[PDB]
């Protein structure tokens, strides 16, 4: 499925994922195009910051979903 | 009611403490599968509440924009007495977020917003958080009200906001054209007809800028 990111400072990300891919893999996906580690991401989506160790699924976000991505300084 | 009288009710709504205007991208799906199904309810065993909108705000003098991205949209104006599920200026009940958490950390840059789930926070939360009361929904009819009056009052034009009602076919006062719109007119045309041969005879209502006014035919 595709879904985007949108940042801080205007611009979108499309991303292939799938429904079972972990948070975890997602930010791994955004390190590769953005090079943010992922301890310094934040994903944000229906006013929830989204947790590692769980899946887009127990989410429940679906395709052309939109999160947003905040930076952090660590976790 | 006939259509005079919906139109009636429409405009004392309008020029009082306003109602609600919701844009559809399909007419057609919109009255086959929202409005028919909710009037088989209500003629059946009773009227029910398991389809939930979306809709925006309007009221005389509130220069709200409403959401048609390509300018070809007709819609439904829609009685300010339908169950409100939550209101915004940026499903079931529950779902509706509190506050906009990514409005508000641009607005305070406060981290610890983050911390919280912006459908399950406190009062208290929210106030310890510094949530401006700009980022944050309400859940009745008079706060929407506060929530557009300094905007209304200032003649100021503002973006569309956010509800999410659960309208009964009573509650239909008239169908949304734009006037600049031959799409929308057909769209409207058809949605007319169809609601009238159901026994729903609507008023055409172009709204914009805080004014509201029947049509004849479009």
């Amino acid at each position: 499925m595709q879904i985007f990111v949108k940042t801080l400072t205007g611009k979108t990300i499309t991303l292939e994922v799938e429904s079972s891919d972990t948070i975890d893999n997602v930010k791994s996906k955004i390190q590769d195009k953005e090079g943010i580690p992922p301890d310094q991401q934040r994903l944000i989506f229906a006013g929830k910051q989204l947790e590692d160790g769980r899946t887009l699924s127990d989410y429940n976000i679906q395709k052309e979903s939109t999160l947003h991505l905040v930076l952090r300084l660590r976790g | 009611s006939n259509r005079q009288e919906k139109l009636a009710q429409l405009m004392r709504q309008f020029e009082s403490g306003g109602l609600y205007l919701r844009t559809v991208s399909d007419h057609r799906d919109e009255f086959e599968n929202t409005f028919m199904p909710k009037l088989d309810a209500c003629l059946g065993h009773g009227c029910d509440e398991r389809y939930w909108s979306s809709a925006t705000f309007i009221q005389q003098g509130l220069n709200g924009k409403v959401h048609d991205p390509h300018a070809d949209r007709t819609g439904l104006i829609i009685s300010a007495d339908a169950r409100l599920g939550g209101f915004s200026t940026f499903y079931f009940p529950g779902q509706f977020p509190k506050f906009d958490m990514m409005g508000a950390y641009q607005a305070t840059w406060n981290e610890d917003i983050f911390s919280v789930d912006a459908t399950a926070v406190s009062e208290q939360q929210m106030d310890e958080l510094g949530i401006p009361d700009e980022y944050r929904s309400v859940f009745d009819f008079d706060r929407i009200q506060e929530k557009m009056a300094q905007p209304r009052l200032a003649g100021r034009e503002v973006e569309p906001t956010e509800a999410k009602i659960c309208y009964q076919p009573k509650d239909v006062l008239g169908i949304y054209v734009d006037v600049d719109s031959p799409a929308s007119q057909s769209k409207a045309r058809e949605l007319q007809q169809a609601m009238r041969e159901q026994g729903f005879d609507l008023p055409f209502i172009a709204y914009r800028g805080g004014a509201a006014q029947e049509l004849a035919s479009v």
